[PDB]
């Protein structure tokens, strides 16, 4: 989520993702911890057996057959963490996330109810306003003429600058806002 | 959009859409609140045969 | 007057009372859940009394307090049927709701809208009581759809959860098929019996037919 | 009436389990709760016994009479057989809940 | 509800898990030790370490982000940033 | 549930009774002098007691007595055991009467089958 | 070996089971790079507008505008009378009308015939 | 494989900014500056209003308004058993006949 | 406040099904390195747990004693 | 009461909850045994089920086949 994706997954990345998914589904099948440890050791033994293979075509064929085996033997109801996309507690607190632009539409009485918070908020707003030109200049200087080849973003190269395109990442709502 | 990747930082996280990318003609029915086409552990024909 | 009717209607009204206080400083404070729970407990005892009245002599009544409208030869009035089913299910439901509300006072402590949660629970309780005590088909349908919409609102409690919204709309869809059956039954009963009340329906339908009974079965 | 009682209590027990384990609703991650949570354990055991028709609990006075009426009437044979199998499966899933939620070793985060 | 996390608590828990890993020597394990450059592990070992951390903290780290956590300090910073821990 | 179902379905339904048509023999067939059943409770008494139409059987007097006992000793809901047992015993006797009727129908049907088989054999011979 | 999984329209084919996922030509990699470049360009434009401090309003989406325009206003100008469109329109627009007309006409004719023959149960039917 | 130097540096800077932002999100000891403007007693006040007033109102409504038109409130007639005394007329409903008692 | 993590050296797979798993894997020629991280679950207050039949009979010992006492009291009262 | 969280250890239990759980389990078992002692006909039945094979043809009104 925090990392910019690449154009494709390498063979190492594919096999590692298959390894993690197979281990998780095996844990779903093997509920108890000792049984899961035993069968996970056997699974890693299989992966180690096929670890050293010079023939990339054969390695890809092994990966494909392993993927078919995983799809046949996957748990119909695999365990999902509550906050994970398939989880039960997924997106439950999205209705509680409110942004700071909505925060600055408050009435003067509401703002007066929090005098110290809004002073620091004004400091943050000044920091945002005093850096946008430097950020856009840095972005347009470092980009290739063809355009952005990837979604990655650069850091601040100067002692007094900020990383470009930082405001919403830094001021995103808390994971438990209310 | 259910088939679309949940771990990607979409511009519209709930709809799983980016700004500027082409919108499917049937987005109104393929939203996560509506018809799903994601793969299932059992084949569709097998499921139909078993249920019937 | 017999205390039976007074106490039953008092239980229903005191159930409805805290909703009127949802526009008040008590609703703005943190004492609202305890207030609603206390009201439900008092209603439970006040409904226990008519249960004792019934279990002694088997007292059953119908109360048509308010007349709504007369469609020529059909009269619709706000009528309640206080029989064995009602006087037995009301105290059980009130006891269960009291326990659930205390469990929710513990369980939903971190919810920013715990007051609204308790208001919705009390509204569901009111609609379910309307459904149970309803004496005619229109009031029964009022309770029917009231509990349906309260279920829809409470399933989708976390509005940012797409799965919650899907579940709420799915419940609405299936209950609307049931309501198709319910409306079929209501239309048949009115057309063939000139009534929507249980007394005249029972009097005139000595051999009830497949169309109304299948409508009722589909709704159920 | 009887089902309202014991099913409401069972749902409350499961909710207490969920809250105590940080919003975890998976019996594959529950475990050890028989001694970890005494009162919810005894309450859920009593509810499951009442649900399955323990000979003198709240579910006995309704389910037992219902089964007797089904067996003794001019009923559909397939309906009667399915009712009996459903009673057996009721016992089965109550055992599943108890076994995977309360017995054994912990499977929740440290 | 639950007590809030702290940077020290996160670091202690991740070092606890790593010291309970058998392939890592507890004596030479520091918070800046690299999993493959100076700890001598490999990709499957790192995947299992990330899975152990997921089990420890009760949340999932996506594969796109988990491949880059090659250091206990990196894992601590990732978890603190995701859980909004600043102290 | 019972062996009668097996006999009728996987066997001779002609010899087994028909529950929806029973009885198919005259009540005096085989009984020289048979006594009509005695009803204790009157129609007006049952109407006043408001017995359910299903409960207005030949055991209605015991049910009326049980209801009167329950109403009078209301707070003590455990004081009607003898009346409850009397009602249950009357219902048990009615049920065994029904069972006797079923068995009589079954053996009358099989006796008729034996008689018709004997007549057919005599006609053939 | 293991039983094969048959994709459907409402149960699609997973990526890990796609045969083309394991036959990657060097041109496939450059196609993926071009797609990533397009996505990165659009993302950069959107993020610049989104993080602009002086922006107050809605970042207009030409993709959304095109979708809403093609769904409503671009349909008739690109519609041609073809045998397929003619038959589908005739069926879906006329057939149901005649079907329901026949159903209701038959039902009402039977009811009126019963009324005239005087063997329809109309007791207590007071409201109409 | 791992972070590039640019990715690591940007993550470090963003994390520092985010931590400072949350620290600013913390409140002050006096921050919620509000504008100027026994247990049994509460139960007693709750009971008189919430229970006593509605029962008064509903009893008044039923006795004098609802039970002023016919058939608005209909009670099922009480069950009359043999060997009883109807109180309306001092009547004695007789007992049932002698049972054919068994055992 | 400020809870302290118990010393990590106390966690051992000995006297635990994890050592049986380790022996099976050693016979296979393999090893599992995450033994202790799961061995926290088999020691301490989680060491012993009841069976399914034992769980159902949680309060039978006191229940039967109270039942016997009540039956004796009822018998004495009926006799007197 | 404040229950301090445990790390990889059994939670801190309370004497009150322990005794309450034990009391209610004992209450359930006492109720079951007490009800079974008094009214066991609710489980084992109250009246015998007659055997129709032992009912005589004379009392069932069945005449001899030859007659
Ligand atoms: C009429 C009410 C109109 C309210 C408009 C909005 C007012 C407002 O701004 O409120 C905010 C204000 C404070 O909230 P806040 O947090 O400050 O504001 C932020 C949000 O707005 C807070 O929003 P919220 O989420 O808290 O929403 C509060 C409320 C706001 O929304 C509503 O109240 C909607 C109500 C209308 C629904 C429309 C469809 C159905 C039409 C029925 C028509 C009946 C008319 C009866 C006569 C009405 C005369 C005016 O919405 C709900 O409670 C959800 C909908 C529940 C509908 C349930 C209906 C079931 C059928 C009931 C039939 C009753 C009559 C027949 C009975 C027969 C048997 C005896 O709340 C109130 O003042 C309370 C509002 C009313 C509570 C619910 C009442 C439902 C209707 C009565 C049901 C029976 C219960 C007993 C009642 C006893 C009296
Ligand atoms: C309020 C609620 C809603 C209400 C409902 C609202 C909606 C429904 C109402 C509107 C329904 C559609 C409008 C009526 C039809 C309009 C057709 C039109 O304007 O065509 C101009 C349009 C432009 O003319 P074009 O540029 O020369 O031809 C372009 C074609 O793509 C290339 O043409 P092609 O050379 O490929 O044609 C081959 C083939 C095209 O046709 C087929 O392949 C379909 C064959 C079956 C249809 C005919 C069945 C009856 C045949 C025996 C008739 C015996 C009569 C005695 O031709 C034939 O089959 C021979 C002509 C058949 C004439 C039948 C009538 C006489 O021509 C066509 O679309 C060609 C087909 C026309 C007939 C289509 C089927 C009509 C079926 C009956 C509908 C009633
Ligand atoms: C009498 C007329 C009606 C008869 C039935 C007509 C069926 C028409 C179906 C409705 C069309 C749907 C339009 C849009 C509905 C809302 C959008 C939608 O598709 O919601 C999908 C939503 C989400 O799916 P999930 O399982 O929750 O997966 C979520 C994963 N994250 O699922 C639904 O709610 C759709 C359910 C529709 C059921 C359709 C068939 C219903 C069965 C009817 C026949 C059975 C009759 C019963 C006989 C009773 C015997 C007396
Ligand atoms: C508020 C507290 C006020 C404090 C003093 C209490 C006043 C008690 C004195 C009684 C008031 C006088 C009174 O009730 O007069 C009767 C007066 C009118 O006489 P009717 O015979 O009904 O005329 C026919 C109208 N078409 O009735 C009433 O006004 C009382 C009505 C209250 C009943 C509940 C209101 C119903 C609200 C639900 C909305 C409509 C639901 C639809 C019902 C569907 C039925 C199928
Ligand atoms: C295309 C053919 C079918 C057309 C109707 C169904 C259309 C699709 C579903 C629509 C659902 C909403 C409307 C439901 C209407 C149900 C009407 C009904 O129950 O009719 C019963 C019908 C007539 O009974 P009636 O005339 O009252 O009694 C004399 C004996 N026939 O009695 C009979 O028909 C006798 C058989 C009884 C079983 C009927 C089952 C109907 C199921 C309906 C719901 C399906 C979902
Ligand atoms: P680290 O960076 O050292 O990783 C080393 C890797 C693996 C990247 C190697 O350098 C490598 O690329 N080796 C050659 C490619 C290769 O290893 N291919 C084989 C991969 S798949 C394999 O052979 C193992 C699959 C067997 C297990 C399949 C699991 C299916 C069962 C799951 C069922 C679900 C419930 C149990």
């Amino acid at each position: 989520a925090f990392s910019a994706p690449a154009a494709y997954l390498t063979h190492q990345q594919k096999v590692l993702r298959l390894y993690k998914r197979a281990l998780r589904h095996l844990e779903s099948w093997c509920v108890h911890r000792d049984k899961y440890r035993y069968f996970a050791c056997l699974m890693r033994a299989r992966f180690d057996e096929h670890k050293n293979e010079k023939d990339m075509v054969k390695a890809t064929q092994l990966l494909r057959q392993a993927e078919e085996e995983f799809w046949y033997g996957q748990h119909p109801q695999p365990y999902i963490f509550p906050e994970s996309p398939g989880g039960t507690s997924y997106e439950r607190y999205e209705c509680y996330k409110v942004p700071e632009w909505c925060l600055d539409d408050w009435h003067p009485s509401e703002k007066a109810m929090y005098p110290d918070y809004f002073a620091k908020r004004e400091q943050w707003k000044r920091l945002r306003r005093e850096s946008w030109e430097r950020e856009v200049k840095q972005l347009q200087e470092e980009t290739p003429p063809g355009g952005p080849r990837t979604e990655a973003l650069p850091p601040a190269r100067k002692e007094g600058d900020l990383p470009p395109l930082w405001w919403h990442i830094v001021t995103r709502p808390r994971e438990r806002p209310m | 959009q259910q088939e679309r990747d949940p771990w990607y930082d979409w511009d519209h996280p709930d709809l799983r859409l980016n700004w500027g990318e082409p919108i499917h003609w049937d987005l109104d029915m393929y939203i996560r609140n509506r018809v799903d086409t994601s793969p299932t552990p059992v084949s569709w024909n097998t499921m139909c045969k078993h249920l019937f | 007057m017999n205390p039976f009717a007074s106490l039953t209607l008092t239980t229903l009204t005191i159930l409805t009372i805290p909703i009127m206080m949802s526009n008040s400083n008590i609703y703005k404070t943190n004492l609202y859940p305890n207030y609603v729970k206390t009201t439900v407990s008092y209603a439970f005892t006040l409904s226990l009394v008519p249960l004792l009245m019934f279990m002694h002599t088997g007292q059953e009544m119908i109360i048509s307090n308010w007349h709504w409208m007369t469609l020529q030869t059909v009269e619709l009035s706000l009528s309640f049927k206080m029989d064995y089913f009602s006087v037995m299910f009301i105290p059980v439901a009130l006891f269960v709701t009291w326990s659930i509300m205390e469990f929710s006072m513990w369980y939903m402590h971190s919810d920013p809208f715990i007051n609204r949660f308790f208001k919705y629970l009390l509204l569901f309780l009111i609609t379910m009581m309307i459904l149970v005590t309803a004496n005619n088909l229109f009031q029964l349908f009022i309770g029917w759809e009231g509990v349906g919409i309260m279920s829809f609102l409470l399933i989708g409690w976390w509005h940012g959860r797409t799965d919650a919204n899907t579940a709420a709309l799915q419940a609405i869809l299936y209950n609307r098929i049931g309501d198709i059956g319910f409306v079929l039954s209501m239309a048949w009963f009115l057309t063939h019996s000139n009534a929507w009340d249980l007394q005249q329906i029972f009097m005139l339908n000595n051999e009830c037919p497949n169309m109304p009974l299948i409508g009722l079965l589909l709704a159920a | 009436c009887m089902h309202a009682f014991f099913k409401a209590m069972l749902f409350m027990c499961s909710g207490s389990i969920i809250h105590s384990l940080n919003d975890e609703q998976d019996i594959r991650k529950m475990g050890g709760l028989y001694k970890a949570m005494p009162f919810t354990t005894t309450a859920l055991i009593i509810g499951s016994l009442a649900l399955t028709g323990m000979p003198y609990l709240t579910g006995f006075y309704s389910k037992d009479l219902i089964i007797e009426a089904v067996n003794m009437s001019y009923t559909n044979a397939w309906a009667l057989l399915m009712t009996l199998i459903a009673t057996s499966l009721t016992a089965a899933y109550s055992t599943r809940i108890i076994f995977f939620a309360f017995l054994g070793k912990p499977r929740f985060p440290p | 509800d639950a007590p809030p996390l702290t940077l020290e608590a996160i670091k202690d828990r991740v070092l606890y898990v790593l010291k309970l890993y058998d392939k890592i020597d507890p004596e030479k394990l520091s918070v800046n030790s690299h999993f493959m450059k100076d700890l001598g592990l490999d990709s499957l070992d790192q995947v299992e370490i990330i899975m152990a951390m997921e089990d420890e903290f009760g949340f999932e780290i996506p594969d796109i982000d988990a491949e880059k956590l090659m250091c206990p300090q990196e894992i601590v910073d990732y978890i603190a940033d995701k859980k909004d821990v600043y102290e | 549930m019972g062996a009668h179902l097996a006999r009728r379905y996987l066997g001779d339904a002609s010899k087994e009774p028909d529950p929806l048509r029973m009885p198919t023999f005259p009540p005096d067939y085989g009984f020289p002098e048979r006594k009509e059943r005695e009803m204790v409770a009157t129609q007006q008494e049952m109407n006043d007691a408001q017995l359910m139409l299903q409960q207005r059987d030949y055991c209605a007097h015991y049910l009326i007595q049980l209801l009167k006992c329950k109403r009078d000793s209301f707070p003590n809901f455990l004081a009607c055991k003898h009346e409850q047992h009397d009602w249950d015993y009357c219902e048990h006797l009615d049920y065994v009467k029904r069972m006797k009727e079923f068995e009589r129908e079954r053996r009358l049907l099989q006796r008729k089958k034996r008689r018709e088989q004997r007549e057919a054999e005599m006609a053939r011979g | 070996s293991f039983p094969k999984y048959k994709p459907s329209r409402l149960a699609t084919l997973p990526a890990t089971l796609d045969p083309a996922e394991y036959d990657i030509s060097p041109e496939t990699r450059k196609a993926q790079a071009e797609r990533l470049a397009i996505r990165s360009r659009l993302k950069r434009e959107y993020l610049l507008q989104y993080n602009d401090p002086n922006r107050l309003g809605v970042i207009e989406d030409p993709a959304l505008i095109r979708w809403t325009y093609a769904r409503s206003a671009n349909i008739y100008p690109n519609f041609r009378p073809t045998p397929k469109t003619s038959l589908l329109g005739a069926l879906f627009g006329i057939g149901p009308l005649f079907f329901w007309y026949y159903v209701f006409k038959t039902d009402r004719d039977k009811k009126e015939k019963l009324i005239q023959e005087g063997k329809l149960d109309q007791t207590f039917n007071i409201s109409y | 494989s791992g972070y590039t130097p640019d990715e690591k540096l940007r993550l470090q800077q963003l994390r520092e900014l985010r931590r400072r932002w949350l620290k600013d999100q913390e409140l002050s000891p006096r921050e919620p500056v509000l504008p100027p403007r026994y247990k049994t007693y509460r139960h007693s006040i709750f009971a008189v209003t919430h229970v006593l007033i509605p029962v008064w109102i509903i009893h008044y409504y039923l006795k004098y308004h609802v039970t002023a038109k016919p058939y608005t409130v209909v009670e099922r007639k009480p069950r009359i058993f043999p060997g009883d005394t109807i109180l309306e007329t001092g009547e004695v409903i007789p007992l049932m006949k002698e049972f054919p008692d068994q055992h | 406040s400020k809870m302290e993590l118990p010393d990590y050296k106390q966690w051992k797979i000995e006297g635990t099904p994890l050592e049986t798993v380790q022996e099976k894997l050693a016979a296979r020629g393999l090893r599992d390195p995450w033994g202790r991280n799961e061995a926290w679950r088999y020691s301490g207050g989680f060491a012993n747990n009841v069976s399914f039949v034992g769980a159902l009979l949680k309060g039978f010992k006191w229940g039967f004693a109270a039942f016997v006492v009540a039956v004796g009291a009822e018998y004495y009262l009926e006799s007197q | 009461v404040h229950i301090e969280p445990r790390y990889r250890q059994f939670p801190q239990l309370t004497r009150s909850q322990l005794i309450q759980a034990e009391f209610f389990s004992a209450t359930m078992w006492f109720w079951i045994l007490w009800r079974f002692w008094h009214d066991s006909d609710a489980v084992l039945g109250h009246f015998p089920y007659p055997d129709p094979s032992q009912w005589t043809d004379e009392e069932l009104g069945i005449l001899p086949d030859d007659e």
